[PDB]
RNA sequence: CUCGA
DNA sequence: GCATCCGTGAGTCGAGGGTAATAAAACCTTCCAGCAAGGGGAAGGTCAAG
DNA sequence: CTTGACCTTCCCCTTGCTGGAAGGTTTATAATGGGAGCTGTCACGGATGC
């Protein structure tokens, strides 16, 4: 009941919920950081991580983030991106069977 | 006076030594009650030391004069 | 309701948990400005039950920005009522449609600098008409301890 | 009701605002055209003759709708609904093109190029070119000035250091950083400098005398060395570093 | 005080400070809150808790004012005291200061000569060491082992004496003697002859000297008394629920005084070694667990997982006393509130809340509402406030009319980011601001905030009307160009009120006067466009002081009419008779400046702005969606450009073309697309045929709402309105590479799906480029105020009669920075005379200005010698003839002003905005320089030297062109020939290097072995080969001393001369010296015997003088040049003077290029290799006069590729404050090589070597210092331990006993005392002379 | 830590 | 002397939330307070005549 | 200005204990070497160690 209670309400992901919107609200849960133990910090990321790579096309937005110091670290998740067994992003697609 | 201080840097020469000299012209007017040369309407002690000094009636040596007279009338 | 939307505004006012929906389809038998009691349909009803849903809004409250929360109904006595729709809208809902501002008439010139650099200038029947005024609701503690005197 | 600003435009490359006030325009049209119709209490179908007219106005639109399979009181409730304006969708990467636009003006009657002939209010005459008029879904924001806004004299000084606190729910003065140190050290003007480290933020028997010499009416300045500077003094003495003043 | 001394602390003086001893590491009691007898808050030894009462309570009521309480020992005084007595801790065992230990270079093994790797197994108890041998087998300071000890006692019994721990460093420090150290090392010192150890002898002898003359002792290293902190600075405060609150050095202090008194108590049970050996390591690791945590080992952590702040971590670092609660702090009478606009004020003014002005005014609103009576005290006139009466409001206007305030926006960049108003009263609830100031605060009304600072007093309240004032900032620091230039809608006003229509209702007409162009505008007969006869009047003021009206009928349009009200007298019609974009307001404001004053340019800025406003409301520019012109020309030139990609496409599919060829012709035919549709929509964009007085088609510049906003500057460029119409250029995936197919969808017609997702990596990459840039540039700054924060004007005239020399800019091309802003400004150093070479147009020293500067464009000068701050002669400040013209005001700057933070600040703002063939221009004459050449076979000259730049003259005398040519080039004409714009003058090759022989005469291929000396290679293809040689590592390893001289010598054999010199010539073989012309061939000159083939970082590089990572080397001294010893991977070369010192050699690593061969001749400061060039050097071998002018050719010319305007006086001042640190390489006065200030070492010769003896000698050499260290090596301590390494300072000016003066302006800022610059320096010297 | 310039 | 190893830096100003975890037992000693209802007295403050 | 009579609060005192606080001293089957935390920055300058 320490290790629990320590980790929802003391951590760096257990953060104070955006309430003055049903929008701001649904896109708060929605939020994929790159922050927190076993990760980056805001000292410590170039340009190389905040960058858009190719394989973002689908699963993760491109124009949803904030602009202040950790830019690029905030991802947002897209709208049609689901989440594997194991954790990677997949996202639908339609089959082409001859033409 | 109250807009630009273009009239009296002109007089003294830089702008250092016209706010030490308004400084002390200022405060005779404040505390120790003497009275202005030029007709106040309705301004605070700084913009009538401000414009004493832009009509030649203010300087260093007359601030000097003027207390020193003042300094031999009170030994008298 | 904005005027010009994206079709989106449907799906996020749902999914989000701001409104009320109905479980089950049928008939409204009672709207107050707090509680809402519907009929099921027959064929929507389980074989060991009375068949009514109650809903209990959620008037004036306390968001964690300290705004307003506040949920009025949008249906009235006596009006079918089918699975899934949006019987409470809630803050920013109208008619089950996410609706975060108001609309109104923009002309696009200068107006004698007082919109200079990125400013607004505002007429008076925004005022007037209560269009933008919002509600914010604070909460003031007084706790008395003990002290050793 | 609101009058903005059209230099914000080329600088910023927006130009979905453009689009959005004609869009809006071409929907309000509609919607007094319904209101103009509802208000002169003609018949219902009337409004099946032109509300039919106003759902389809695309070229390959996907949703079809028809009024005909709609009874003769639905009509009415949703005419009631659409007095204010006709809500348009417009998908994202899917969009209303600008021919749509020109499309949809025309049957509201109103200018195709959007833009009409404004009077002035104050002076009456009228001005040389068309404005844009139509509109724009605004927001407020939570940065209300209410809550910005913020004043101090003096009170609640901090414990150790003796200058005062910071916040605004906290009662505390403006931090005068070291960016301004260097810019008031740049003017010239120290006597501004002394003034806002000793005798307003960190002495101890400077602010009580000078708020004496300001209520007596006396504005005098009177220093005395900070409290900050003999804290320092303290804290390097305990390291075994001797340190003094002659 | 005047000055701040620091030094080393005896016990005796820690005894001295200290109150009483601390024997008890209890804090309080737990049932009562009241300190417990001998604790670490003890009432006894740090004074009482409450105002005059003791513990128990027998005494109080202040008339007891001194007595001692019987009883608990309380001397009853103010509670005031707990922050002022500090206590003392005797320790048990003798333990080491960590300061002076573990840092860099480690000071207690650099004054005992060890090593810390064999300090630190002392101090932990690992090895023992000897302090003195009887028996000299073993020596003085001998590690011993833990099993050696035990042989060396045995086999000597009790002749040596070892310890180990902090007492054998203690006994080691404390048998020393300095004085035999110090002339062994004193004599050893000049008697070896070396470097790598004179600059660590010269340290220990500085060491060991400093020791002696601070008058310290070397055993105060070790700590045997430790001071406490007084109980007021580390507290103990009980929180609002009941919980305490205690600083974290009441843990660390109450460790150490456990593990005292526990070692106390194990002395005293005769325990074993194990016990004790660890009970003294665990108290030395909690000693220099509070001096300085992180350091030893691991950082000792709380209960919160957390490292405990120690003292060393209270002052240092962004948290410190120094950074955030001395230099800045949290000041009184303030406020803060969201910026609005508005238009109605006036260029002094601002507006001001009613409710903040109450509160910011209250104590002046008490004073005067007690002098009227109107409430009988302060108490009952709190009341009159609280209830917001009547009379308040009425008071209020009184207290603050004439009563300025300023207004600071953060961040502060340069001087303009803080400006005093003039307040008025409004209601609302946001500071109404100017729309003018906003250019100088950087302010867009998007919910930005500024602060309200109040001045007090009446001499800041004077400083803030004649100092600060808004009216008195209209041109910048960093420039003399204006920044109250008029920004976006006024500019637009102006420029739609400036133009002209054809047909325009009611052109042709005559009218009277202005006056009478506003009734016809107003009642609507004629449009604001049109063409017109109006009859002005201007006033020419070139009469000396009166004005001249003259009269004349002009044709204009009525708008310029209109517009004319509004000038002022001087000023003539020719300003406002232009279209008026945005750089023509701003030129007609600076003319308004320079010609008439200050009074008038302030009336005329906010006549604009009222006009500016007005008549573009009555305009209305909208932007539809109408006014996005497609070009139609636009779908045959982006089908055209689909088409020729496939022509290349199906030659890369078959076997044509190679990919890399085809990944550059789609770019190549693709930029060129962009451009056709790039020319086309701007091409129909700005023209519109309107009809004629007649039936007609004539063309105006058009009246599109999106062209006239890019047209006058107001918002927009054209590479905007490109993304507009025409289709977006090409866009770049992150890796740095261009994608193939670009964005050919613009923003009107509507991206895709993937060229929207294409169209993010750019503006991502832009994105998070701001968030990391301004660091650095907010970074810089920091370290540019910290170097030249105390250089303040102090004399007014040095005769010095030299400094730099001004020319403009040739590279290249055109000229980039012309004479007449380049050289205005400042003083003249030498009278320049005209191009007839008599005649002295300028005196020696005058002012160069305006009405000085265009008399000189007149005329052909080109090079005029200024003074320059880099070279000015006074002490500790520059002159002000030396310095030049004030840039904010505009006359010679005066004595009281602070240059280097306006320079520093000047420089450091604009740094968030930054990130063959010889064919001549036009048709002039041609100059060379230091050139040797002879003709060629052909009739044409070539060049045999290095130095040589071809310089273009014009017809009247100044360099247009300056063109490199390098050695071994064949030109087309001769020395001094006219030519024509676009010829070619000189023919080389890019890829080689030839070696030209200039002899007339027979070759003879000598001395060359082929197989042991050179190679073979014979030309596969044509045959005409020769005797060559292989390269440095390929070639034999057995013929490398044995140099191959292809000496040429003629048919019989005889040593051809060298021309003009008798000695004979050779041409030596360096690697891959392939020869071409066969042997026994008679040449010419100008035959070929050979041909060898072969942003802001910038700046803090440049500031930082970083030696760079492959440096162009230079030649030391001048002479002739051979290989010496051989490739042990680097061969040597001696330069031989052909009149000097021959023996000087050097070292060359990879023999890349060599521009000098085994046989040519250099100069000092020439290149030997090729590339960048450090700084270092160019002081070294070049003079002073070439680093300050390589440093403002280069750092301007980051400023000025991205259109950012600095004037090149604010460089030369940091330039200045780098070469501070001098050198001596002679003796006489001081010492052999020890680096002292310039300033010191100048004072000394123009003390001694002029009337106490002869010339006993002080030359010196200047030493250039990076500004991370030139401020880390000044003279006052303070200066350098709040910018950066605390420790370290603060160590260095401790066992030296350095005494601070406070000179600069950074630590009378600390103190709180008035800075030597501006109006305190005037009251300073009053301070100085009186002393 | 999230947000604003 | 030169590859390698370690120390010290890395923009400013404002909001809001916060302010926690758990660990022997029998024996002895001296000293102080309190409690069933007052009694006693000492160092200061008022009253009513004279 | 004077004298005795009355007031005030406050500190000490009366038995037959009892309750509590703060401190010190032992106890005997056999127990014999810790564990938490760090890894996703880059660029120098300059000690240092064969
Ligand atoms: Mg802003
Ligand atoms: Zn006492
Ligand atoms: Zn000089």
């Amino acid at each position: 009941s320490a290790a629990v209670k320590e980790f929802f309400g003391s951590s760096q992901l257990s953060q104070f919920m955006d309430q003055n919107n049903p929008l701001s609200e649904i896109t708060h849960k929605r939020r994929i950081s790159a922050l927190g133990p076993g990760g980056l910090t805001r000292e410590r990321a170039g340009f190389e991580v905040r960058d858009v790579h190719p394989t973002h096309y689908g699963r993760v937005c491109p124009i949803e983030t904030p602009e202040g110091p950790n830019i690029g670290l905030i991802n947002s998740l897209s709208v049609y991106a689901q989440t594997n067994e194991y954790g990677f992003l997949e996202t639908p697609y339609r089959k082409v069977t001859d033409g | 006076a109250r807009v630009t201080v273009q009239d009296a840097v002109e007089k003294i020469g830089n702008r250092f030594d016209l706010v030490l000299v308004a400084a002390r012209r200022a405060r005779q007017m404040q505390v120790g009650g003497k009275d202005p040369l030029v007709p106040e309407e309705n301004d605070k002690t700084t913009v009538i030391a401000l414009r004493e000094i832009e009509e030649g009636l203010i300087n260093n040596q007359i601030l000097d004069v003027r207390e020193r007279q003042e300094q031999q009338e009170q030994e008298a | 309701k904005p005027l010009v939307g994206t079709g989106m505004e449907r799906a996020v006012a749902v999914d989000s948990g701001v409104t009320a929906v109905a479980k089950r389809g049928g008939v409204v038998q009672y709207v107050d400005a707090s509680r809402i009691v519907i009929k099921v349909n027959e064929d929507e009803m389980y074989p060991g039950e009375a068949g009514i849903d109650i809903y209990n809004l959620t008037k004036y409250t306390r968001s964690n920005q300290n705004t307003c929360i506040n949920q009025m109904p949008c249906v009235s006595l006596g009006e079918p009522v089918e699975r899934g729709d949006v019987l409470a809208d809630g803050p920013s809902t109208d008619l089950g449609e996410l609706a975060l501002g108001q609309n109104m008439r923009v002309a696009f010139m200068p107006w004698n600098g007082y919109n200079f650099e990125d400013s607004i200038l505002v007429s008076e029947r925004v005022v007037q008409e209560d269009r933008f005024t919002t509600i914010h609701i604070q909460e003031l503690a007084c706790v008395s301890r003990d002290t050793k005197l | 009701d609101i009058v903005l600003n059209p230099l914000g435009v080329p600088s910023r490359m927006n130009i979905g605002q453009i689009l959005e006030t004609h869009l809006g325009m071409a929907a309000k049209g509609i919607g007094d055209k319904i209101n103009a119709m509802l208000k002169q209490q003609q018949e219902v179908a009337k409004l099946r003759e032109f509300i039919q007219r106003a759902y389809d106005l695309g070229a390959d639109v996907r949703q079809k709708v028809d009024l005909s399979t709609f009874s003769d009181e639905e009509v009415m409730r949703l005419a009631e609904n659409l007095r204010k304006g006709m809500p348009i969708a417009t998908p994202v990467f899917d969009g209303a093109k600008e021919a749509e636009i020109k499309e949809l003006l025309k049957l509201g009657d109103l200018p195709t190029s959007g833009q009409i002939r404004l009077y002035d209010g104050r002076t009456g005459e009228q001005f040389e070119r068309p404005v844009t008029v139509g509109y724009m879904y605004m927001l407020k924001l939570n940065h209300l000035v209410d809550d910005k806004m913020h004043a101090r004299s003096t009170g609640s000084y901090s414990l150790v250091t003796q200058q005062p606190l910071g916040g605004k729910a906290q009662f505390g003065g403006q931090r005068f950083g070291e960016m301004e140190v260097w810019a008031l050290e740049a003017y010239g003007a120290a006597y501004t400098l002394q003034e806002m480290l000793t005798v307003k933020s960190d002495d101890v028997n400077g602010r009580t005398k000078m708020y004496k010499n300001i209520v007596d009416g006396n504005h005098q300045m009177e220093p005395g060395m900070p409290e900050s500077f003999n804290v320092l003094l303290k804290e390097i003495r305990s390291l075994g570093i001797n340190i003094e003043l002659e | 005080f005047d000055a701040i001394k620091i030094a080393l602390a005896s016990p005796d003086m820690i005894r001295s400070w200290s109150f009483g001893e601390v024997k008890k590491p209890e804090t309080i009691n737990y049932r009562t809150f009241k300190p417990e007898r001998d604790g670490l808050f003890c009432a006894r030894i740090f004074g009482p808790v409450k105002d005059y009462e003791c513990l128990c309570g027998k005494y109080k009521r202040l008339k007891h004012r001194g007595v001692i309480c019987e009883k608990c020992g309380v001397e009853v005084t103010q509670t005031k005291v707990r922050r002022e007595r500090m206590g003392h801790i005797e320790l048990a065992s003798p333990t080491a200061h960590i300061w002076f230990l573990k840092s860099l270079p480690s000071r207690i093994g650099l004054l005992l000569d060890m090593p810390l790797r064999d300090i630190e197994r002392v101090l932990y108890f690992e090895s023992y060491v000897v302090i003195e041998g009887g028996m000299t087998n073993l020596e003085r300071q001998q590690i011993l082992t833990e099993e050696q000890y035990l042989d060396a006692l045995e086999e000597f019994g009790d002749e040596f004496d070892a310890k180990m721990g902090a007492e054998a460093i203690q006994a080691l420090l404390k048998s020393m003697d300095l004085e035999q150290e110090c002339e062994q090392l004193r004599e050893e010192l000049n008697e070896t002859n070396s470097e790598t150890k004179r600059k660590k002898l010269t340290k220990r002898i500085k060491l060991l000297e400093a020791f002696v003359q601070s008058g310290n002792k070397p055993e105060w290293m070790i700590l045997t008394v430790l001071p406490v902190l007084p109980p007021d600075l580390r507290p103990l405060v009980p929180l609002d629920g009941g919980r305490f609150a205690t600083s974290d050095l009441n843990d660390l202090y109450r460790r150490v005084i456990n593990r005292n008194n526990r070692l106390k108590r194990l002395l005293d049970l005769a325990a074993p070694d194990i016990i004790v050996r660890n009970e003294k390591r665990m108290l030395q690791e909690a000693v220099d667990a509070l001096l300085d945590n992180g350091r030893r080992g691991r950082a000792i952590t709380g209960s919160n997982k957390r490292p405990l702040k120690s003292l060393a971590d209270m002052i240092k670092g962004k948290q410190g006393r120094f950074r955030q609660n001395l230099l800045g702090k949290r000041v009184d009478y303030s406020g803060r509130s969201v910026i609005t606009v508005g238009p109605y004020l006036r260029l002094h003014q601002c507006g001001l809340p009613k409710k903040m002005a109450l509160e910011l005014f209250k104590p002046f609103i008490y004073g005067k509402l007690e002098l009227r009576g109107l409430a009988t005290t302060i108490k009952a006139a709190k009341k009159m406030v609280e209830r917001e009466e009547a009379v308040v409001w009425d008071i209020l206007d009184e207290v603050i009319r004439e009563h300025p305030v300023l207004l600071n926006r953060a961040p502060t960049l340069h001087r303009l980011g803080i400006q005093a108003f003039e307040p008025v009263l409004i209601e609302g609830k946001a500071i109404q601001l100017h729309p003018l100031v906003c250019a100088a605060y950087n302010a867009d009304f998007d919910g930005d905030q500024m602060a309200v600072h109040v001045p007090l007093t009446l001499e800041a309240q004077l400083e803030a009307r004649a100092l600060m004032m808004s009216t008195n900032n209209i041109l910048s620091p960093a420039n003399g160009e204006p920044i109250i230039v008029p920004s976006q809608d006024v500019v637009l006003g102006l420029y739609y009120m400036t133009r002209d229509c054809v047909n325009a209702k009611g052109e042709g007409m005559v009218l009277t006067g202005p006056k009478e162009a506003e009734r016809l505008y107003r009642s609507g007969l004629a449009s604001l466009h049109a063409r017109v006869k109006v009859r002005i009047t201007e006033y020419e003021k070139d009469a000396n002081g009166e004005l001249v009206a003259k009269t004349s009928l002009k044709d204009t349009t009525v708008g310029r009419a209109i517009l004319w009200m509004i000038v002022p007298k001087g000023l003539p019609y020719s300003i406002v008779n232009q279209a008026l974009g945005k750089k023509a307001i701003s030129k007609m404001l600076n003319t308004c400046y320079r010609i008439l004053g200050l009074k008038p340019t302030v009336i005329f800025a906010d006549q604009i702005m009222y006009t500016g406003f007005a008549y573009a409301a009555r305009s209305g520019a909208s932007v539809g969606i109408d006014d996005m012109v497609i070009p139609e020309k636009k779908h045959e030139i982006i089908s055209e450009a689909e088409a020729e990609v496939a022509e290349i496409q199906e030659q890369f599919q078959s076997g044509l073309v190679t990919a890399g060829e085809r990944y550059n012709k789609v770019i190549d035919i693709w930029a060129a697309a962009n451009d056709r549709v790039s020319k086309a929509m701007m091409d129909n964009l700005q023209t519109e045929t309107v009809i004629n007085r007649d039936g007609q088609e004539e063309k105006q510049v058009s009246f599109n709402s999106i062209y006239m906003m890019a047209d006058s500057g107001a918002r927009g460029s054209a590479a905007q309105i490109r993304q507009l119409a025409g289709m977006r250029g090409l866009m770049a995936k992150p890796d740095g590479s261009i994608i193939e197919t670009p964005i050919t969808a613009n923003f009107r017609e509507g991206l895709n799906v993937l060229q929207y997702f294409i169209s993010t990596h750019g503006a991502r990459k832009g994105l998070a480029d701001t968030a990391l840039k301004t660091a650095n540039s907010g970074y810089l700054t920091r370290r540019l105020v910290d170097v030249a924060q105390d250089l303040v004007v102090t004399e007014d005239d040095c005769g010095t009669h030299e400094g730099i020399m001004m020319t403009p800019v040739i590279e290249g091309g055109d000229v980039k920075e012309p004479l007449r802003d380049r050289v205005l400004g400042r003083v003249t150093a030498e009278d320049v005379l005209k191009p007839g070479t008599a005649d002295i147009l300028v005196p020696r020293n005058t002012l160069l200005h305006e009405q000085w500067c265009d008399l000189l464009e007149e005329n052909s000068v080109d090079a005029v010698k200024v003074r320059s701050v880099v070279s000015c002669d006074t002490d500790f400040g520059v002159c002000a003839h030396c310095y030049g013209r004030d840039l904010a005001r505009g006359h010679i700057i005066n004595k009281g002003e602070a240059i280097g933070v306006i320079a520093a600040q000047s420089i450091g703002e604009p740094g968030t905005q930054l990130t063959s063939s010889i064919q001549v221009k036009n048709k002039g004459s041609i100059k060379l320089s230091n050139v040797k050449s002879v003709v060629n076979s052909s009739g044409k000259l070539v060049i045999t030297s290095r130095n040589t730049e071809l310089k273009l003259i014009d017809e009247f005398g100044r360099t247009k062109e300056s063109y490199k040519v390098p050695y071994g080039a064949v030109l087309a004409k001769g020395d001094g020939e006219q030519v024509a714009g676009g010829e070619t003058v000189a023919n080389w090759d890019p890829h080689t290097m030839p070696v030209i022989t200039e002899v007339s005469g027979f070759v003879r291929f000598t001395d060359m072995i082929d197989g042991q000396t050179i190679t073979r290679q014979t030309d596969e293809l044509t045959g005409l080969s020769s005797l060559v040689v292989l390269d440095s590592a390929e070639r034999t390893a057995g013929g490398k001393d044995l140099r191959p001289a292809l000496k040429i010598v003629d048919a019989q054999g005889n040593d051809v001369l060298i021309p003009g010199t008798d000695m004979p010539a050779q041409y030596f073989l360096p690697g891959k010296a392939i020869v071409q012309l066969e042997d026994g061939v008679q040449i010419s000159s100008g035959d070929t015997l050979a041909r060898i083939p072969q942003g802001l970082p910038r700046v803090a590089d440049l500031f930082e003088a970083r030696r760079p990572k492959e440096p162009a080397i230079l030649a030391e001294i001048s002479g002739i040049v051979s290989f010496g010893k051989e490739t042990k991977g680097k061969r040597r070369l001696v330069i031989t003077p052909v009149d000097g010192s021959d023996p000087y050699e050097e070292m060359i690593p990879k023999w890349r290029q060599l521009n000098v061969f085994e046989g040519e001749r250099v100069e000092r400061g020439d290149v030997i290799s090729d590339g960048p060039e450090a700084p270092h050097d160019i002081l070294r071998l070049r003079g002073v006069h070439a680093v300050t002018r390589y440093i403002v050719n280069e750092v301007q010319d980051v400023y000025r590729l991205q259109g950012v305007k600095i004037n090149d006086k604010h460089i030369e001042v940091i330039v200045r404050q780098m070469l501070r640190k001098a050198t001596i390489v002679n003796a006489g006065s001081s010492d052999f090589l020890e680096g002292e200030q310039v300033e010191y070492s100048r004072v000394k010769i123009a003390n001694r070597e002029l009337e106490a003896n002869g010339k006993v000698g002080a030359t010196y050499s200047r030493d250039l210092l990076g500004i991370t260290k030139a401020s880390l090596a000044t003279e006052s301590f303070i200066s350098a331990a709040s910018f950066q390494e605390t420790t370290r300072v603060l160590t260095e000016a401790a066992v030296a006993g350095k005494r601070d003066e406070l000179r600069g302006l950074k630590e009378n800022v600390i103190v709180g005392r008035l800075i030597p610059a501006g109006t305190g320096y005037a009251y300073h010297q009053d301070r100085m002379r009186r002393r």
